[PDB]
């Protein structure tokens, strides 16, 4: 069940001994590592072509946040606050009131995507499919406070990546 | 007079070494340059809400510290997971092993001068990086493996990928092995090189590869095994001499006993599900949240309080690739840890650098630095 | 009410120890302006010294004094071997943080603070 | 639905817009303040009154799992309708 | 209770407990108390002025031979007189088992280094200086190890606040970081998560 | 497309000249693809 | 996979191995990236009867620490376990 | 002997680090946590607790977060009796308050007198 | 004295005639699980959450309408004891609504607590629940009668400590509906306590609805003001902003109610 | 046999095993005959040093004895037996036999509080 590595007696033979002296003064595994390294001199290399080539990509992967409606127009977000309660790094600030219908509705909804750490308990933890950490991973800023999202930028990422939320979401709630 | 240098932060180490000339007195590491709290803010937060702070600590060898805290919390609810979850943390443990150990032998021949090898097998860590994207979204930090079991199944057609990786990899540590084992400046780099006896390894609280390269025949997959590795066949690499050349060569057989390993997990993953049927515990389905009541009340405080887990201390270490990782956690019967210690290898390996670098050189520090794999995030917590 | 010592059997023993921590501060303060190149003079830094020391005066334990002069050890390694850089060392000289106020009516000018 | 007030300032689906003397309508000089224009409160007020057939109606927000949780609804009242609580929709006994 | 309860190990129960009774009856100069968890594991809940010789000989006695310290920890207990308590994590790989070595302290009773026994100390009590508070006597070099090297007070305290009482920044009048009283652009959001109904009778407490 | 080409390279994008009002001709930008073709060209689907 | 026989053979001639049997870049044996939807399967608690969670119950079935000695005849010296089994070598590759 | 005599008061407060803004000016409140009205559970009010007084907190100008400045303002220590809360404080320098442990006095439950003959206390439905 | 002794669990206690089963066993810490008994209203025994084992007899008791007998044993804890709680918490939260979400109760509902504490973790109910039709009873009250368990607490105290007499239960079997059986507006000057003690969320404060969430709030122990009463009150706070206030027990002042302009 | 290696590094190979470990048990049993009978200390561990040291006077092969000793190699039984050794002089200095040094406090392992 265990193994001894590096416990070789080399052989003591005129023919051994002649032979790590031809590997002393000939340089042989040194010419080894010169074959494998223009071994790979003569493949073709791994790299894709960004920004016209893309990474290979899952459905559950949680790149930035966005709060999706129902097929209605109706946002599915409905206040209860078992996000930011979930929320390891505090990223979620959540503030509600009755609006004029009386629907339980949100009017703060805050994730400071610069304490975010990206591990999806949100989406998770959600009851209602509303907050998703969707496919989007080029939102670099130039600016610290544009990593800031309200609840604003988080509809309008919504309405931008609704179409292909909604089919990662189809390609993966069975395992959920 | 003696010289006395100060290697700064220009992970970060900052180091101060008192040199007679060209050998080495004192090798003072001022750590700390990493040190963020951990293990504070673990004790404000709920114990899924204190999981990815363990992704962070060893960040090579991220699922490894997930499984070792979900033991101990699993130790503490007196719960098992389901077999099926077993096998995909031994699965998951294994290959964030083999990336362990890539970025160990890798960054150990990079700074000393071997810069290609580097190249070569990080494309394998990239394919592995996307079984962790495609197992649970995030590439790094997955936090994916939970106390009851994983957070969720694997996606179809996953393993057939994990089999077409591990069929191939072997040769990839083979022409690794052909860049760096026989060839006569990675010996002359390592062969004399902070050769550590076994019992100064015992006393200095080394583990893993640092106890195994001195004939230590220690592994905690054997002795104290942990959720299925008593079913898996492996081999344990065994040093001879305690230098950096053993302890290469006992993670490059390490990496051949994880594809071992991976290949027998693939033979033998059960069907059934993958967190414990204790819905007080792990959550439920969102089909089943859904619709039953219960299941929505067990959501609801599982997602806001979490579960209660029962007043006790436990010291709960497993095998992660640098060696004994530990989490002595301390439950006041509250849905937050009271106290969470987290010990690493890599703290008493850099402890023990200032007598495995007596005698040696300056080019030589580098190389006891490389031995001992140290991720600072771990060191400094 | 009967306690293990940690260096002092009593007060004189204690003394004896910030004393020579005392005089350690006093020799090392021309060379700490000198080679962390500070913008004070050695005086200041000496005023300094004198006012940390007077700080913690009305201490009468033993083993408190014990440790604050364990603690005034470990700040004066850390300033002669070079651990410390400028800005570690300037932190005593609270510079950039604006005059507190002292009165009653400043106070109760600027907010609730008592 | 959007609506502006006499600075200019567009109105949120909160009613949120900054006073005309308020200093903090200067992060917006030179750049957009981002409202979405899709006002959630006037796009269920379009959505028909489901007229059922029942007493007591369920609602699931469709799509089984990817709605909300399904909930149940009482019909009693002939003069108002009974909206679910969780997506908006509304529904009415037909008798 | 098969598949989701975790399996009672009554042969290593028997077998810590024995052992417990064996180091009680070794050493009654230093052993308070000597308990084993449900999950089997032995903690031995020794005085303060036997770290050195319950140490020296569980690392020494042949049924022993716990040759590694594991881990080197302190718990801060607010409610005790001795607030710290200073947890050894000991593993025997002769006999391939676990101890936890438990002893306690203040503020202000020096703790007795064990680096005479186990080398591996020289940081982890270190730490604990760091962290805690705990001074530890005859240690070769007890500086902080972790904390910046201006830091005041001791972070693992529990009555010392989660962010800090300075925070840092670059200032460019004096051209330098510069430490100044902390002030958050949102405060940390304490949660009251505890249930108000119990949830396990088995560690119900009598009542006064 | 090109299924010849290893996992990676076999599906590719050429952005536009001008999108929005911004001539990307050098300016080419990876948030220029709309989100049904970002499942397709990151490999979250086989389907376009 | 596009290599020449002429590049590939004096590849396979550099490294010493056959590289194509085993390519480090990845090609249509993958598995594909849209799969049919699974049907995970429902754990042992999925009953509807016999199913009490007090048959059942983890965190309620653990106790309190067993005090085995506490400050309030010719019995074996005890070991905490039976010493450590030796291990046997490896029949696979020893290295022997 | 290596044991020595200190008759002093115990007072750690030069060397716990903290400022001395947060030391003489804060009043810890040590008391027992009220039991929540909309539950009936007393599992929260076994212990002591110490907290302090609330310090001023604001609205942020970039997004109206409650921005404080008061290191203090969510720490909540656990004891076990009250005086161990009242020996932590003097140990610490703060000033403190101690409010008693209120408890719920004994009740005459009886269901029979749901139904009296002649008394007031019959319900009128149930 | 004229103490009996009983027992809880084997421990021995010693009670005053006339002392239930579930008071005998809160004199030794332990509290029995319960939604309709509360302990300033009469005593109901119409939930049966109570139910607990005296040993050596064949049925567990009501313990919140049980007297002890001198030599009973209550086992707390026993596992008919258990089953009896699992089963009851069952059938509780059969018609019960999933509206944890959206119900202002969350986070603070004994409901929710004790299925935690007591229920099984899952469900065997396969059929469609009840919808009941929503009262008006002013505007400090929001009624939402779906979640009513039905534990006559309302009625209790708006017959006995309010003095009002004009909530009750219309109907029978499942059916049966706690409400006014007409438009009538419940004002009281106690009007607002009835969200204190409703141990679900059919009646929520109405001006508090849908804004805060009871795990993030700061719990301030204060003093009513508005008369001279003096009434000891919590005002739970979130970011520096008051978010309601609520009663605390003091027993010779307020005992655990508050006036509504206090509220 | 003359085994070449311990396994161990830093652990030498010792040429004869049987007289050390008489030499090492005898000085080990004669240390610890300076110690009190009603020590618990002193009975384990003339038990099992008698048990060790009649198993050695037992065999006269090498590694039957490793087999039969159960603790690994000889050479790391010799340094056990030095360490006890070394152990059972210091445990004549501290004296552990006496009774507890003091009671703790009421709740010192009061766990939960
Ligand atoms: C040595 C000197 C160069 C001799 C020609 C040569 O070796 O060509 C590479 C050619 C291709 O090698 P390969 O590795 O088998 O490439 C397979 C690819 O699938 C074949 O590549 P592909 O299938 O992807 O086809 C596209 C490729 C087709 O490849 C070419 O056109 C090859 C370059 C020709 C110039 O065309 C390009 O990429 C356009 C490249 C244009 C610039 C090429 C460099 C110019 C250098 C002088 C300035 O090499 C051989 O055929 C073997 C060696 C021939 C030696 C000739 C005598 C000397
Ligand atoms: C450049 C700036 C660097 C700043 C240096 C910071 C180091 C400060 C370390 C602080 C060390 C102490 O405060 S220990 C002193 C505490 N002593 C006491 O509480 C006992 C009372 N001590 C005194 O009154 C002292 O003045 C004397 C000199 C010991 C006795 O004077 P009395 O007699 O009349
Ligand atoms: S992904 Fe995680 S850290 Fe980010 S907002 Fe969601 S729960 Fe918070
Ligand atoms: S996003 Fe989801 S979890 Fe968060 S408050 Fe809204 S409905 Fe609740
Ligand atoms: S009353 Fe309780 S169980 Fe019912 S919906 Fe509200 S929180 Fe959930
Ligand atoms: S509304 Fe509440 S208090 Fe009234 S009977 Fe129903 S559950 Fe009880
Ligand atoms: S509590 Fe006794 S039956 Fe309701
Ligand atoms: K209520
Ligand atoms: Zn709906």
């Amino acid at each position: 069940t265990y193994k001894y590595v590096n416990l070789r007696e080399p052989s003591m033979d005129m023919k051994s001994v002649t032979d790590r002296a031809a590997q002393t003064l000939l340089w042989t595994e040194l010419i080894r590592g010169l074959g494998m390294t223009l071994s790979y001199l003569f493949r073709e290399p791994a790299t894709i072509n960004y920004p016209f080539e893309k990474g290979p990509l899952s459905p559950r992967f949680r790149g930035e946040h966005a709060l999706r409606r129902y097929p209605s127009g109706e946002e599915r977000c409905i206040a209860c606050k078992l996000c930011e309660a979930v929320c390891p790094a505090q990223a979620i600030t959540i503030e509600a009131e009755p609006r004029a219908d009386g629907s339980r509705r949100t009017t703060r909804y805050d994730i400071d995507m610069t304490k975010c750490i990206y591990c999806g308990f949100c989406q998770e933890a959600c009851p209602v499919d509303a907050i998703v950490e969707g496919p989007n991973f080029e939102f670099s800023t130039e600016t610290h406070e544009e990593l800031l999202y309200n609840k604003e930028k988080l509809l309008n990422n919504g309405d931008k990546w609704e179409a292909e939320i909604a089919a990662n979401i189809q390609a993966d709630y069975l395992y959920r | 007079s003696n010289l006395t240098l100060n290697f700064g932060p220009q992970g970060v180490l900052r180091l101060v070494m008192e040199l007679s000339g060209e050998m080495v007195r004192k090798c003072d590491p001022h750590i700390g340059l990493l040190h963020r709290g951990t293990e504070k803010l673990i004790e404000y937060k709920t114990y899924l809400q204190a999981l990815p702070y363990f992704d962070r600590l060893d960040y090579v060898s991220m699922m490894c510290n997930e499984q070792a805290y979900s033991l101990a919390v699993e130790k503490l609810l007196n719960i098992q997971p389901p077999p099926r979850a077993q096998w995909i943390r031994v699965l998951f443990g294994e290959i964030t092993r083999l990336l362990n150990h890539i970025m160990a032998v890798t960054t150990h021949a990079l700074d000393i001068g071997a810069m290609t090898p580097f190249f070569w097998m990080f494309e394998e860590r990239e394919k592995m990086f996307e079984f962790y994207e495609r197992v649970s979204g995030a590439r790094m930090h997955a936090a994916y493996v939970r106390p009851g079991g994983v957070h969720q199944d694997l996606p179809l057609g996953l393993m057939d990928d994990i089999y077409e990786f591990s069929k191939n990899f072997s040769l990839r540590i083979d022409e690794l092995e052909e860049m760096l084992t026989n060839n006569r400046i990675w010996r002359n780099r390592t062969v004399d090189i902070g050769v550590v006896t076994a019992e100064d390894a015992l006393n200095y609280g080394f583990s893993g590869v640092m106890l195994r390269g001195s004939g230590i025949q220690w592994d905690l997959r054997k002795t104290q095994p942990y959720d299925v590795y008593d079913q898996v066949e492996f081999d344990v690499p065994i040093g001879s001499r305690g230098d950096c050349y053993d302890r290469y060569l006992c993670r490059v057989e390490e990496m051949r006993q994880s594809i071992r390993i991976i290949s027998q997990c693939l033979n033998k993953m059960p069907p059934g599900e993958i967190k414990v049927d204790d819905a007080k515990v792990s959550p439920p389905k969102r089909a089943e949240m859904k619709t039953s009541m219960e299941s929505l009340i067990h959501h609801f405080k599982l997602y806001t309080e979490g579960y209660q887990v029962p007043p006790g201390a436990t010291y709960t270490a497993i095998e992660a690739p640098k060696g004994e990782f530990g989490v002595y956690l301390v439950s006041d019967g509250s849905s937050r840890p009271y106290r969470c210690k987290i010990k690493a290898p890599g703290f008493a390996h850099l402890a023990g650098l200032d007598k495995m670098s007596k005698g040696h050189m300056l080019a030589d520090v580098v190389a006891i630095i490389g031995t001992q794999d140290i991720v600072f995030g771990e060191v400094d917590r | 009410t009967s306690v293990k010592p940690i260096f002092s059997r009593d007060m004189n023993e204690a003394k004896r120890r910030v004393r020579e921590l005392y005089r350690a501060w006093y020799r090392e303060v021309p060379n700490t302006v000198h080679l962390f190149q500070l913008d004070i003079s050695v005086k200041q830094g000496r005023d300094k010294v004198r006012e940390m020391f007077k700080k913690n005066a009305h201490v009468t334990d033993p083993r408190v004094v014990d440790l604050l002069v364990i603690k005034g050890k470990m700040e004066l390694e850390e300033t002669i071997n070079v651990w410390k850089q400028r800005t570690h060392v300037m932190r005593f000289f609270h510079e950039t943080e604006a005059p507190r106020p002292k009165d009653f009516l400043s106070k109760f000018y600027v907010g609730h603070d008592p | 639905g959007v609506r502006t007030s006499p600075t200019g300032e567009k109105v949120t689906h909160t009613g949120q817009v900054y006073d005309d003397e308020d200093y903090r309508r200067v992060r917006f000089v030179g750049r957009q303040k981002e409202v979405n224009e899709n006002f959630a409160i006037d796009l269920i007020a379009e959505q028909p009154v489901s007229q059922v057939g029942s007493r007591v109606i369920s609602c699931d927000g469709g799509g089984g799992a990817l709605g909300h949780p399904r909930v149940y609804i009482n019909l009693d009242k002939e003069t108002k309708t009974g909206t679910c609580g969780y997506c908006g929709l509304q529904f009415r006994q037909q008798h | 209770t098969r598949p989701t309860v975790r399996p009672r190990n009554d042969v290593a129960h028997k077998q810590l407990s024995a052992f417990g009774e064996y180091v009680a009856e070794i050493l009654p100069k230093y052993v308070q108390q000597v308990q084993v968890s449900c999950f089997s594991e032995l903690e031995i809940c020794i005085h303060p002025d036997g770290v050195i010789p319950v140490l020296t000989f569980l690392r020494d006695h042949s049924n022993a031979q716990f040759k590694s310290l594991a881990d080197l920890t302190a718990v801060d207990i607010p409610t005790r007189q001795n607030r710290f308590e200073i947890v050894y994590n000991l593993l025997s790989l002769r006999f391939n088992s676990r101890i936890r070595v438990k002893t306690y302290t203040d503020e202000l009773t020096p703790v007795e280094s064990s680096v005479s026994v186990y080398k591996a100390a020289n940081w982890y009590e270190r730490e604990i200086w760091d962290m805690f508070g705990v001074f530890f006597a005859n240690h070769p070099d007890l500086r902080r190890i972790l904390t910046d090297y201006g830091f005041e007070g001791h972070p693992f305290r529990k009555d010392f606040p989660l962010s800090g009482y300075v925070e840092l920044r670059y200032d460019d009048e004096v051209k330098r970081v510069v430490a100044e009283p902390v002030e958050l652009a949102q405060e940390f959001r304490k949660f009251d998560l505890n249930s108000p109904w119990e949830a396990f009778p088995a560690y119900r407490q009598p009542p006064e | 497309e090109d299924n010849k080409q290893f996992f990676g390279r076999h599906r590719w994008v050429i952005y536009t000249t001008e999108m929005n009002g911004k001539n990307t001709f050098w300016d080419v930008d990876g948030s220029m693809v709309p989100p049904e073709w970002h499942r397709w060209l990151h490999c979250m689907t086989d389907d376009p | 996979a596009s290599a020449t026989r002429l590049i590939q053979g004096l590849r396979n001639w550099a490294s010493g191995r056959d590289l194509q049997a085993k390519l480090q870049l990845r090609y249509q044996e993958i598995s594909k990236r849209t799969q049919p939807p699974p049907k995970l399967p429902v754990g042992p608690s999925h009953r509807l009867s016999n199913n009490y969670y007090c048959a059942r119950d983890g965190r309620r079935e653990a106790m309190p620490p067993s005090i085995v000695m506490s400050s309030q005849s010719e019995k074996k010296a005890v070991s905490p376990a039976p010493p450590i089994k030796r291990w046997e070598l490896s029949q696979d590759e020893p290295y022997l | 002997t290596q044991l020595i005599t200190v008759d002093e008061k115990l007072d750690i407060t030069t060397l716990t680090g903290v400022p001395e803004e947060h030391i003489k000016t804060r009043k810890a409140r040590i008391f027992v946590p009220a039991r929540n009205n909309m539950q009936s559970g007393v599992n929260n009010t076994k212990k002591w607790k110490m907290e302090f007084d609330t310090r001023e907190r604001w609205e942020n100008p970039l997004m109206g977060w409650a921005s404080t400045a008061d290191p203090l303002s969510n720490l909540v220590l656990t004891f076990s009796t009250k005086e161990d809360a009242i020996a932590f404080a003097e140990k610490n320098g703060w000033s403190y308050d101690v409010e008693e442990r209120k408890v719920p006095k004994p009740k005459s439950k009886s269901y029979g007198a749901n139904f009296s003959w002649n008394k007031r206390t019959r319900v009128s439905t149930k | 004295s004229n103490l009996i002794e009983v027992f809880v669990d084997g421990q021995s206690v010693m009670v005053e005639p006339g002392t239930t089963v579930l008071q005998a066993c809160e004199k030794v810490g332990m509290q029995i699980p319960r939604f309709c008994y509360h302990e300033r209203l009469s005593v109901a025994g119409n939930c049966r959450m109570c139910l607990v084992e005296i040993e050596k007899a064949p049925k567990v008791v009501a313990a919140c309408a049980m007297p002890v007998m001198k030599g009973w044993n209550i086992l707390t804890n026993s596992e008919k004891t258990k089953k009896a709680r699992e089963g009851v918490m069952e059938f509780l939260l059969a018609n019960h609504p999933l509206d944890c979400p959206i119900c202002d109760q969350g986070g603070e509902c004994d409901l929710q607590d004790q299925s935690m504490m007591f229920g099984s973790d899952r469900s065997r109910f396969l059929e469609g629940k009840r919808a009941v039709e929503d009262k008006n009873i002013g505007p400090l009250v929001k009624t939402i009668m779906t979640r009513c368990i039905q534990c006559t607490r309302c009625i209790r105290f708006a017959s006995e400590i309010a003095g009002v007499d004009d909530l009750g239960t219309t109907g029978r079997g499942n059916d049966m509906q706690v409400g006014t059986y007409i438009e009538k507006m419940f004002m009281s000057e106690l009007s607002g306590n009835i969200i204190d003690i409703c141990p679900v969320g059919a009646l929520t404060s109405k001006p508090y609805a849908f804004t805060a969430r009871p795990w993030e709030t700061r719990k301030t122990e204060s003093i009513d003001v508005m008369d001279a009463v003096g009434s000891n009150i919590v005002v739970s706070t979130r970011t520096g902003e008051v978010m309601r206030i609520l009663p605390r027990m003091h027993e010779d002042i307020n005992e655990e109610w508050i006036s509504d302009k206090t509220r | 046999l003359l085994k070449k290696t311990t396994g161990l590094v830093g652990l030498a190979v010792c040429e004869t095993p049987h007289e050390r470990l008489k030499i090492l048990y005898t000085k080990i049993l004669d240390v610890l005959g300076h110690i009190p009978k009603n020590a618990a200390y002193r009975k384990y561990t003339e038990q099992i040093t008698n048990e060790k040291l009649s198993i050695v006077k037992a065999e006269p092969d090498v590694k039957k004895l490793e087999e039969q000793l159960q603790g690994g190699q000889i050479e790391e039984v010799i340094l056990q037996a030095e360490n006890e050794l070394s152990l059972a002089r210091k445990m004549i200095q501290w004296k552990p036999w006496e009774p507890l040094v003091e009671e703790p406090p009421a709740s010192q392992w009061k766990w939960p509080i």
